[PDB]
RNA sequence: GAAACUGCGAAUGGCUCAUUAAAUCAGUUAUGGUUCCUUUGGUCGCUACUUGGAUAACUGUGGUAAUUCUAGAGCUAAUACAUGCCGACGGCGCUGACUCCCUUUGUGUGGGAUGCGUGCAUUUAUCAGAUCAAAACCAACCCGGUCGCGGCUUUGGUGACUCUAGAUAACCUCGGGCCGAUCGCAGCCCUCCGUGGCGGCGACGACCCAUUCGAACGUCUGCCCUAUCAACUUUCGAUGGUAGUCGCCGUGCCUACCAUGGUGACCACGGGUGACGGGGAAUCAGGGUUCGAUUCCGGAGAGGGAGCCUGAGAAACGGCUACCACAUCCAAGGAAGGCAGCAGGCGCGCAAAUUACCCACUC
């Protein structure tokens, strides 16, 4: 699956901008490509449209279905320990525990 | 510009009756928002530092209050700029002493020590009467206290007595002629006398005439009269000089004759 | 008098209602409208023509939606070409302290005059009290009219 | 943006005034609601002090009072017929205070017929007998006919309404502010108000 | 206990005097024409032994010459975000199958199966608000008594309300009003052996009254020079009326229709000011003349104009967006900016100090 990328000059792609060009948008709290420094801040800044072309610096991709072959390192390596749950109903839902 | 409320006070702008010096500083304590008006209170820091002298700096006041030693109207207060005012009681249980705020006859708060059985009640002037939902009657006092189910004889301008452990009404004095009062604003501030006439105007201000123990006469707007006793006798103990306001020539002559101030 | 609905919207007093039940009156009839009116306070008296009248005026002190508060003033009626409003003149002396002498000055007020006063003339004396702002330039409303302390309308027998 | 100040305009004498300061936020104004007939669409705005205000863009239904009978019920709004302030407001069907409107007569007719035990909106026997006669006549032990003199001796309605009920529509007046409350709500026209607006409606077009 | 999320503050303080002549400002009065974080006092009972999913710090992989630029992937919390019972419905009004008693109906009764609504806020309509002076007949009776006479009763308040409280018919905001799924100390009393609870001290939070701190709008009287400024304003709203829109609220504040007004020799309208207003300062027999950018109080403004987010409070500039004037970096694609704060520099001119030390004092 295609998950995004960066332009030349490093500008990110974002979903919903239906072009191969870059554009300037007034961003606000809750959009990607911005992080507000104050409550209620908005800033106007450059972003890239959704369509893939030869121009990109990098494409981001995620494997949604594995083949029969193994890709070296990327698909050989077994999963790490992660971190366990902390909300009480979450612990019951993981181990199928009774309400008592 | 002024885009919202202010939170500082310059020392030459502060109330005259606090008696602050000219040269230690630019600022004065801004009284905390509370039961009494900014012009009509005494901040707790000025009482502990400047009047009683238990502390030499504002930090020595802060570490008296944070130990929970100071009670106002029987409640512990940790705020150093809390707005105490007229008829309030301050108790200091660790040193074993009690005070009430009353005006000196020159128009400033005296220190006035009281016995522990007199530290159990205060006197309150009535500001408002109204009826709420389900027909329940309400009362409002000069110090923001709200009371439900007052006695239906208690009217505007009357004085009520309350016990501090429960906050409920015990007894009251009617506003009428021949009762004893104290003056709480204007040029006559801190004088005591009996009410002798009320003159009224429809729109604008009513005027009350008051008579002294020595037979002098004075007047003020009705908003400045506080009743303190039925007939001739007060319900509270009174400070040295008893509100008599002697003139500068009488004050000179007693100061020479009595030889007080280590003469 | 016989008609008052001269406007594009129907004219009535608020707080008055007419029952559409028990409507029978026989060969004759009586007033379908009771009248709303009030006391102003300050020792003024409500005119008979406000109680016995049929006019609609929302800015009226006696029969409309205004509160009389603050200053009470007087002046001389001097112009009345507007409708339900008049102009009055106020004259005074100003002291100039370098000299020991006075200077004559005047100001004008636009004021609201209701029906119930209907025989006012230029040179009559009028008493007024403050209201909320009633229009752009109007802040005062007529409480009493007189021609005491002066000569008659026509001859001395008036 | 839009503002409601007094200082942009001239004094009693006809003389100009110069600006004292820039525009302040407490001098603000906003665009009009222009409420239409249609299925409910309401939007809300934050106002000075942090309170909320409701603005109705479309309304289909309201609450109306028949003050003569002490009856009020939720009712459909059909059309607008007169506006004292401007004719473009009836040409474009916009709803505002003291506008004159047509409403569904049905819930008042159903209250009356079940309260008085008499017909109201009926033309001929084919719209009386075949159904719902059992609203009017039932077994009523010691409450059958004569005890309804408490009803029947005060039942007669005004001729101007009995002519409206047969067409299925009543005239009414809007008393709420729909652009400020979110509601369209008012009272049924009666008596000399009904005579006044029937003359004005007829004299404009008819 | 670093970091990060959440809460609060950043609208005060400090700097300057450009604009501004009934404007600002001062004394005097008013909200019965409005809003109000916090403090202080009222008020706080029409799956439930505890619900849902999802992100930051962190771990891991990157893009651009460049910034307090940020993208894709793997984990996990709540007083963040979103749901929602239990307990204490037993309300009281309206309907009225049937039933009982004096009188078949009507009219006086007492029961009564069964339905509907039923806290405070919100929008609209309706009702009641009690008091006064004097008799004589008639229907039916309160009541003392029996087949014609004596005697009466019910929120509060203002100079003044279309006030406050009460009753009736409906509405109701939902995703878009309240009625606690929260945190910390000491432990308890028992049809009681760790159970049913009830409870001591709090902390934090939220709808509504009243306070406190204010803010906003309005009343009366008060101003330097000028006629080589004598008439001015007016659907391009000028003055007023009726209905409405918008707004925290009164109001030509704005819109439609209508009227023809409003100010001036007691100086309007126009122009000037090396004009911010006041407390005040210099000089002075008595009366005066001149000054007040400047430590206290009020106003205005952050290069020039305009627009707007967040919030109880801003039309904010140590917030944001654009045009106009300046101007810094670049890999020429792009990115960033506002000392009339404290020190310091250039320019100007007769003309004005150190890029020092500290939160000990005052707040």
């Amino acid at each position: 699956r295609i998950s995004g990328g960066n332009d030349k000059q490093g500008f990110p792609m974002k979903q919903g901008v239906l072009t191969h060009g870059r554009v300037r948008l007034l961003l606000s709290k809750g959009h990607s490509c911005y992080r507000p420094r104050r409550t209620g801040e908005r800033k106007r800044k450059s972003v890239r449209g959704c369509i893939v072309d030869a121009n990109l610096s990098v494409l981001n991709l995620v494997i949604v279905k594995k083949g029969e072959k193994d890709i070296p390192g990327l698909t050989d390596t077994t999963v790490t320990r992660r971190l366990g749950p902390k909300r009480a109903s979450r612990i019951r839902k993981l181990f199928n525990l009774s309400k008592e | 510009m002024a885009r919202g409320p202010k939170k500082h006070l310059k020392r030459v702008a502060a109330p005259k009756h606090w008696m602050l010096d000219k040269l230690t500083s630019v600022f004065a304590p801004r009284p905390s928002t509370g039961p009494h008006k900014l012009r009509e209170c005494l901040p707790l820091i000025i009482f502990l530092r400047n009047k009683l002298k238990y502390a030499l700096t504002g930090d020595e006041v802060k570490k008296i209050c944070m130990q929970r030693f100071i009670k106002i109207d029987g409640k512990v207060r940790a705020d150093i700029t809390y707005p105490a005012g007229f008829m309030d009681v301050i108790s200091i249980d660790k040193t074993g002493e009690n005070f009430r705020l009353i005006y000196d006859t020159k128009g400033r708060f005296a220190v006035h020590r009281i016995t522990p059985e007199e530290a159990k009640y205060k006197l309150c002037k009535v500001r408002k009467i109204f009826v709420g939902t389900k027909g329940i009657p309400h009362l409002v006092t000069h110090d923001a206290r709200t009371i439900r189910y007052p006695d239906p004889l208690i009217k505007m301008n009357d004085t009520i007595q309350i016990d501090l452990e429960t906050g409920k009404i015990t007894d009251f004095i009617k506003f009428d002629t021949g009762n004893l009062c104290m003056v709480t604003g204007g040029a006559n501030l801190g004088r005591i006398g009996v009410i002798t006439n009320r003159e009224r105007h429809p729109g604008s201000f009513d005027v009350v005439h008051v008579k002294d123990a020595n037979g002098n006469s004075f007047a003020t707007r009705l908003s400045n009269i506080f009743v303190i006793g039925k007939g001739n006798k007060p319900w509270i103990s009174l400070p040295r000089g008893k509100g008599i306001r002697l003139t500068i020539a009488e004050e000179r002559d007693k100061r020479l004759a009595a030889k007080q101030s280590s003469g | 008098m016989a008609d008052i609905q001269t406007e594009r919207a129907y004219q009535k007093q608020p707080t008055i209602f007419q029952n559409k039940k028990r409507v029978l009156l026989g060969e004759t009839g009586k007033e379908k409208l009771p009248r709303y009116y009030k006391n102003i306070g300050l020792g003024f008296k409500t005119p008979k023509e406000a109680i016995e009248g049929t006019y609609i005026d929302k800015k009226c002190p006696f029969t409309g939606n205004v509160s009389i508060r603050g200053r009470i003033l007087s002046g001389v009626v001097t112009k009345m070409k507007m409708q339900r409003t008049i102009v009055i003149r106020r004259d005074y002396l100003h002291y100039i302290r370098k000299y020991n002498r006075f200077e004559k000055r005047h100001k004008n007020m636009s004021v609201h005059l209701s029906p119930c006063f209907r025989d006012v003339q230029i040179g009559d004396i009028v008493t007024v009290g403050e209201c909320r702002p009633l229009s752009k330039t109007v802040r005062f409303n007529v409480l009493k009219v007189t021609k005491a302390a002066g000569t008659k309308k026509q001859f001395q027998k008036f | 943006g839009i503002s409601r100040d007094n200082w942009h305009k001239r004094r009693k004498t006809g003389g100009k005034r110069k600006p004292y300061h820039k525009k302040r936020k407490y001098e603000l104004g906003r665009p009009a609601a222009n409420t239409k007939i249609g299925p409910r669409r309401i939007h809300t705005v934050g106002v000075r002090g942090g309170n909320k205000k409701y603005r109705a863009l479309r309304l289909d239904v309201g609450n109306f009072s028949w003050g003569s009978e002490c009856c009020t019920r939720k009712t459909r709004i059909i059309d607008v017929v007169y506006n004292a302030s401007n004719n473009e407001l009836v040409r474009t069907k916009t709803l505002v205070k003291n506008c004159i409107v047509l409403i569904d007569s049905t819930p008042y007719r159903q209250w009356y017929e079940s309260h008085y035990a008499l017909p109201l909106g009926r033309k001929k026997g084919a719209k009386l007998t075949p159904e719902e006669e059992e609203i009017l006549n039932k077994k009523r032990s010691k409450k059958i006919q004569k005890k309804y003199d408490e009803r029947k001796k005060n039942a007669k309605i005004s001729s101007l309404l009995e002519e409206q009920f047969q067409q299925g529509k009543l005239l009414a007046c809007i008393a709420s502010r729909p652009g400020q409350c979110g509601r369209a709500d008012g009272y049924v026209l009666e008596g000399k108000e009904l005579e006044f607006y029937l003359r004005k409606i007829k004299a404009r077009k008819g």
